[PDB]
């Protein structure tokens, strides 16, 4: 590559490594908990786009973004508040086990109360 | 005389049995072996031997050593020291200067054959090898045989009075002389204190 | 007086929970040292790999 | 890219433990080909026919492990030390 | 001596892991690094099992 | 709080040992419990306090309300004897 | 020198016949990290049973050298 | 603009909105500041690259 | 590296090749096994040149620092 | 600028067999003419890049197991 | 000389009686390793002890 | 040229991805480097086991009785390993120890050995075993980087302190005895300074 590139694909991997270079360093009076699991985070991920789905629809249609913040902030509210119990648990999660029982039951309580909730409301607006 | 000293090795190089068990009255008169390496510290405590005036010398004997840093490449943490105070001998009082700052008390003890044996103890964590790769790791072993005593205790009727700040001592206080020298093992040093004991040269 | 209403609630409770057949330990319920599962604190981070993006 | 780091006697001492395990990943591998243990065979016999199998097990060990290990040295050519 | 029992023990853990999680020989992904992980914790629960086991009284 | 996996179900097992003719036995074959409402009703009922106490305590020990009961009632029993007899 | 490595080969035992036990009752897995109450009472079966069998060989080698030598 | 002057217009010095348009940047930063290497300007593949959501509030 | 490391190379790629010949068939030594065990040891080496390969490579692209490129 | 010791060494060379005898064991390289064919050369490859990954995995696992046995 | 020898022959014995011990363990024991006979372990035992004395020349040398 | 800010982005971004690269640059080195302080820093306070505490609890002293009665072992005490089988053998001068295990033997003996732990630079190193890596920079340049990371490439007291710590953990959770454990009583505190604008907390 030429200079300028060369320097422009250099920063763009810096940038990109804050990640590897932040691993080392680590405190030890911390209260550490067991990260959730890959396989976990997909199917959390899956689910919220199965949401994004059903949403897309509505939201589009609507033209007046009040409409839109409405849905969105009542839709959070149910996630935050199922997302609290997820947190606690998982944190205090004593194995893998625990997280995945967690994660688990975060992403099927979305998948039949979420999807009811929001079928709900679009429909009402 | 009869001659059948105690090997003191392994766990209780760490943890000396008398220490261990509260029993300085039945291990009290016992010929023990040691190994391990003095300190430079070095005490001196008035005392008569053969009629002639002269003071009684006392170094620690770090008899097991413990290293707690787990960031070995990024600081070296100071090991946690376990001895206990030897007596080296008498000395006249006029002769009292002849004394040595880390004096060459014995030889050191000769590295052992097994090649097996040139790593850490598991118990006291010396390493008798002669030139460790690991320059902090390097550590020089000394064999000493002699008898543990009970420590001494202010009598007046006596004449035997210390007066610390001056530098006066006239009775082996283990617990002050534990604390000056700053020897984490403090509870040993004052439970007793070993003598060393010779052959007839 | 003091315990007589606390004891019934409490009693009411038991009650209700044998009724459904919910044998389970309760909710706030801590168990001892023995019971109580150890936590895994050994936790290996996943290696570094640059996004394709 | 070879280094001096055992002695005469030391290293002939780890090609002795080599040598061993090698016979016993060896006798391993003949009795599992000559099917010497099963769970219907009983008591401390070995069939001619078993032994049959044992004794082409030594013949062939024995014509080719100097053999092979020479060739792999010819092959590997690792560097002199020094 | 005491190292060459450590060694053994990783070895052997190693060997064990990585029968189980590349059975299918498959391209590893990064869920399983964590599967490597939680072998390798079940082993070491297996072995302090088994160990106290040997070592129970009576 | 306790998932279902690490929940020791320790009523459970004290339900079990339980005698085959209990009054637990009975409530969970599906007998339902009312409180008195009439005043000879809860006079009788005063005396049960200790006997409703002492099983709940068997039934679901290391209950936090229930341990926390038996610590007030048992500092009041202490704290009310003494006060009586001084 | 003998007691260290009488140690050593007791405790490489340990590991080898703790390996073995974990093969066999499958608790090796790569879904959770935690070992259920069945796969833990199987270990604890195979440790009981490899105990037994070392008791009965070593009885009966001592009752009689059987080996060739 | 997103965060108009007219806000604190009658102020010539501006420093109750510098403290509300950074607070308004933050807010936008906090939601997409992990993402920015991924999917945003900062990707290494520039030719399909995405301004910043908060590019505009910066 | 030292030459019992090499030794031991020997050792792990005579045992492979053994396993391979004589595990399926187990028959008496004939002179086509000469060839065989030849056979086998190429196999073997350029099997263990692929991998080394791969697994060096894997690893060193593994990001370890910052890149600089000067 | 970086220095490497003889065991280490020695130890990068134990990872590489091990690599080799499960590799070979797995995808029966053996059985060819002396050419790897190219879906045994794409086995190996799949399976050295495991084995890469898993051993850095596990050389991790076992330093954090004895730091936490440490401190 | 002689002692370490010995030494070295009694270690390699040591060594080689507990291997074989365990390769007839492992593929005898079977039930989830639940179940085993002790005579027919033994027998795999002796067998091995057999295999393994004829193949310690051939294999075991200082060339 | 049309200066709208999401059109004019386009020119600002590069610049500002270069200022980022050099800024970052030198928070790491030099910055970051110096400020923070990696595994786990903290500082340990040692306490003597006193001897009200040292009443009846270490009732075993001899490990290698227990081991020996309870391993699961054949019995060493038969006569038959003096010579119940024969190997050629000789030159053994010196004692030497047995390492268990096919594949985990020579490391053990190469950890023991002193001259193993000479360092070699890579042009020295430059030659696996069978892969030349003299006309392969590709693949020199992707060795040097593997052993660039520290876990494949430790001292040798850190690995004696790895050892150290895994033996620790096999016979105490093996044997349940506390003389392996730790004599020492251990309080840990992190003392971290928090007047640093390069490194926070969370």
């Amino acid at each position: 590559m030429d200079t300028i590139q060369k320097m422009n694909y250099e920063a763009t991997v810096n940038m990109g490594r804050q990640d590897l270079i932040t691993r080392e360093y680590t405190f030890y009076s911390d209260y550490e908990f067991i990260p959730i699991q890959e396989d976990r985070k997909q199917q959390m991920e899956d689910a919220l786009n199965n949401l994004h789905k059903i949403i897309h629809p509505t939201v589009t249609q609507l033209k007046k973004k009040a409409n839109v913040q409405e849905i969105q902030d009542r839709v959070f509210r149910k996630l935050q508040g199922w997302e609290g119990e997820l947190n606690t648990c998982v944190f205090s999660a004593k194995n893998v086990r625990d997280s995945n029982f967690c994660a688990d039951r975060f992403t099927n309580r979305i998948n039949t109360e979420g999807v009811e909730f929001v079928k709900q409301i679009l429909r009402e607006y | 005389a009869k001659d059948q000293p105690f090997d003191v090795d392994g766990f209780d190089a760490k943890v000396y049995p008398w220490v261990r068990e509260n029993n300085v009255n039945d291990w009290e008169y016992k010929l023990v072996k040691m190994r391990g390496y003095f300190k430079d510290q070095r005490f001196f405590v008035r005392r008569k031997r053969d009629g002639k005036e002269g003071f009684l010398v006392f170094a620690p004997f770090v008899t097991a050593v413990e290293r707690v840093n787990h960031r070995l490449k990024q600081k070296d943490l100071l090991p946690v020291e376990y001895s206990v105070f030897v007596n080296l001998g008498w000395v006249p009082v006029e002769n009292k200067k002849d004394v040595e700052l880390g004096g060459e008390v014995c030889p050191p003890m000769d590295a052992p054959t097994d090649s097996t044996l040139f790593v850490n103890d598991t118990f006291t964590g010396f390493n008798p090898d002669p030139a460790n790769p690991e320059d902090t790791e390097q550590v020089t072993l000394t064999e000493i045989t002699g008898i543990v005593r009970r420590g001494e205790q202010q009598d007046i009727l006596a004449r035997r009075r210390n007066w610390n700040k001056e530098g006066i001592y006239n009775w082996v206080d283990l617990d002050y002389m534990g604390k000056i020298f700053r020897l984490f093992n403090l509870d040993a040093i004052n439970t007793a204190y070993i003598e060393r004991v010779v052959p007839s040269f | 007086q003091k315990y007589y209403t606390h004891m019934e609630h409490l009693w009411t409770v038991h009650v209700n929970r044998l009724n459904q057949k919910i044998l389970e330990d309760p909710l706030y319920t801590f168990y001892p040292q023995e019971l109580n599962v150890p936590k895994h604190n050994i936790i290996v981070p996943t290696i570094f790999r640059d996004t394709p993006q | 890219s070879t280094r001096k780091i055992f002695d005469s006697e030391e290293q002939s001492f780890i090609r002795l433990v080599d040598k061993f395990y090698l016979g016993l990943s060896l006798t391993k591998l003949c009795a599992q080909s000559c099917n010497l243990l099963r769970n219907d065979i009983s008591g401390s016999a070995l069939t001619q026919k078993e032994k049959d199998c044992l004794s082409i097990c030594y013949n062939n060990i024995e014509k080719t492990q100097s053999a092979f290990y020479a060739k792999v040295k010819t092959t590997m050519n690792l560097p002199a030390v020094e | 001596m005491e190292q060459n029992t450590t060694q053994v023990f990783s070895d052997l853990a190693y060997k064990v892991c990585f029968k189980v999680i590349n059975d299918k020989n498959k391209p590893f992904v990064l869920h399983d690094e964590q599967r490597l992980a939680n072998c390798l914790t079940r082993y070491v629960e297996a072995f302090n099992v088994t160990s106290e086991y040997f070592f129970r009284e009576r | 709080m306790i998932l279902p996996h690490n929940n020791r179900q320790l009523a459970r097992q004290y339900f079990d040992s339980l005698p085959e003719n209990d009054i637990n036995r009975k409530y969970y074959e599906g007998l339902k419990y009312e409180t008195p409402k009439t005043f000879f009703g809860r006079f009788l009922n005063q005396f049960n306090i200790d006997a409703k106490l002492d099983t709940l305590s068997k039934f679901y020990t290391y209950q936090k309300t229930i341990r926390a009961t038996q610590a007030e009632l048992q500092e009041d029993r202490k704290s009310y004897l003494t006060n009586s007899l001084l | 020198s003998d007691k260290r490595k009488i140690q050593h080969e007791g405790i490489i035992a340990l590991i080898n016949y703790s390996t073995l036990c974990a093969q066999k009752c499958d608790v090796l897995k790569g879904h959770d990290d935690k070992i259920t109450d069945t796969e833990e009472q199987c270990l604890r079966v195979c440790a009981e049973k490899i105990r037994q069998t070392f008791e009965f060989t070593n009885d009966i080698y001592l009752k009689n050298p059987n080996l060739t030598k | 603009t997103v965060v108009p002057t007219q806000t604190f217009y009658q102020m010539q010095d501006y420093y109750m909105l510098c403290g509300l348009r950074f607070e308004r940047w933050f807010r936008c930063d906090l939601v997409y500041h992990d993402q920015r290497h991924t999917k945003f300007d900062q990707v290494k593949n520039q030719k399909n690259y995405k301004t910043y959501p908060c590019y505009r509030e910066y | 590296m030292d030459p019992v490391l090499g030794d031991v190379i020997a050792t792990r790629i005579y045992k492979a090749c053994f396993k391979h010949v004589y595990g399926k068939n187990m028959k008496a030594y004939s002179e086509k096994d000469e060839a065989k065990f030849d056979q086998c040891l190429t196999s073997y080496v350029e099997s263990y040149k692929s991998v080394t390969n791969h697994f060096i490579t894997y690893l060193g692209q593994l990001p370890k620092k910052g890149l600089s490129l000067d | 600028d970086t220095e490497v010791s003889n065991h280490n060494y020695t130890q990068a060379v134990a990872y590489l067999n091990r690599a080799t005898s499960s590799c070979v064991k797995k995808c029966d390289s053996l059985n060819n003419n002396g050419s790897l064919s190219s879906k045994q050369e794409s086995c190996l490859k799949t399976c050295a890049e495991n084995h890469a990954i898993a051993t850095k995995i596990h050389a991790e696992y076992i330093r954090k197991l004895a730091e936490s046995k440490y401190l | 000389e002689d002692n370490y020898a010995a030494d070295v022959q009694r270690q390699f014995n040591r060594t080689a009686f507990d291997s074989l011990y365990k390769i007839c363990y492992n593929s005898l024991v079977q039930k989830n390793g639940s179940t085993i006979d002790f005579q027919k372990q033994i027998d795999c035992h002796q067998r091995l002890i057999q295999v393994f004395a004829k193949i310690a020349p051939i294999v075991v040398k200082v060339e | 040229t049309f200066g709208e800010l999401q059109t004019a982005d386009d020119y600002l971004h590069v610049l500002q991805l270069r200022s980022q690269n050099k800024w970052v640059k030198n928070y790491w080195n030099r910055s970051l480097q110096e400020t923070g302080k990696t595994n786990k820093a903290h500082v340990i306070s040692p306490q003597e086991q006193l001897r009200l505490s040292l009443i009846n609890q270490y009732k075993s002293l001899n490990l290698s009785s227990s081991i020996k009665h309870n391993a699961p072992f054949i019995n060493r005490d038969l006569y038959v390993f003096d010579d119940l089988f024969s190997y050629n053998l000789g030159d053994i001068t010196t004692k030497k120890s047995l390492f268990n295990d096919k594949n985990s033997f020579l490391t053990s003996y190469s950890y023991l050995n002193n001259n193993s732990w000479n360092n070699n630079e890579f042009d020295l190193i430059d030659n696996l075993p069978f892969t030349t890596l003299f006309d392969n920079n590709d693949l020199f340049n992707n060795y040097k980087s593997f052993f660039q990371d520290s876990i494949f490439n430790s001292p040798k007291k850190q690995l004696s302190s790895d050892s150290k710590q895994l033996f620790k953990h096999i016979i105490y959770r093996s044997i349940k005895n506390n003389i392996i454990q730790d004599y020492t009583k251990l309080v840990k505190h992190e003392d971290f300074d928090e007047y640093s604008r390069w490194i926070k907390r969370s």
